[PDB]
C-alpha cells in the first residue's frame, strides 16, 4: 500500500473563477 | 512561496463501500493537512474572564464554552416564534 | 450579437420541386407554422416545426435583382417542357 502515489486534483484558476454553463444562438447555420 | 499547488489527492481503489460519512468528490478526498477544529466562531470581548480589568490564585470550572458566544435567550426566541404567525 | 439577418434565403425552388406541395409549375400543438403560436421569444424554438428547418437546411442565399389611358388585359398561357 505504501507504493501507491496519488494522483493530485489541479485547480487551473481561470477555471476557478467564472466559468459559464454556439448554435443555440440562432444565427449560425 | 507558491499559491496553485494541488493539496487535495484521490487514491485509485474504489473503497467506497462503508464510506457515506466523510467527504465525497463526487471517491475520497485526501487532504495534504489536517482539519481546524474551532469551538465557537464569535469571540465575546467583553467579560473579565477575557478583559482582565487591572482592579482587585483562582479557579473557575464555567459551564461549557457556550458562556463565550453570544447566545441569545429563549425568550426574545419565543417572541419572534410568535411574531412568525 | 444573436439576430438573424433579415435577408439572404430564398428557398423557393426546393418547394417547388418538393412533390409535397401542390405547385402546378414544376413536375421534375398540431399546427404546421407558428402564426398563431407564441415561442416564448426563443428562436430556436421554430426549429420544432418540420417545414421550417426545412427553409434553413435546405436554403441558398440569393442576391437582389434590381430595376395610356385604358388598360387592356390579354390572357397569356406558358407550356414549355425543358429537361
Amino acid at each position: 500500500f505504501e507504493t501507491m502515489v496519488a494522483n493530485p486534483i489541479k485547480v487551473s484558476r481561470l477555471q476557478s473563477n467564472g466559468v459559464l454553463t454556439i448554435h443555440y444562438s440562432l444565427a449560425n447555420f | 512561496i507558491m499559491i496553485d499547488a494541488a493539496s487535495s489527492f484521490v487514491l485509485p481503489i474504489s473503497i467506497t463501500k462503508n464510506v457515506d460519512v466523510l467527504q465525497r468528490t463526487d471517491e475520497i478526498l485526501w487532504f495534504r493537512g489536517p482539519s481546524v477544529i474551532v469551538n465557537e466562531r464569535i469571540i465575546n470581548s467583553g467579560d473579565p474572564h477575557l478583559s482582565l480589568p487591572l482592579n482587585r490564585n483562582e479557579k473557575e470550572s464555567l459551564p461549557g464554552p457556550f458562556v463565550l458566544g453570544l447566545r441569545p435567550s429563549a425568550k426574545f426566541t419565543a417572541h419572534r416564534l410568535s411574531m412568525l404567525r | 450579437n444573436q439576430l438573424i439577418p433579415q435577408a439572404y434565403i430564398s428557398n423557393f425552388h426546393n418547394r417547388l420541386t418538393n412533390e409535397d406541395d401542390g405547385i402546378p409549375i414544376f413536375t421534375m400543438g398540431n399546427a404546421v407554422l407558428p402564426d398563431l403560436q407564441d415561442q416564448h421569444h426563443n428562436p430556436f424554438n421554430i426549429l420544432r416545426y418540420p417545414k421550417i428547418r426545412d427553409t434553413f437546411i435546405n436554403g441558398k442565399v440569393v442576391s437582389p435583382y434590381r430595376l395610356s389611358g385604358e388598360a387592356i388585359m390579354i390572357p397569356i398561357t406558358l407550356d414549355i417542357e425543358h429537361m
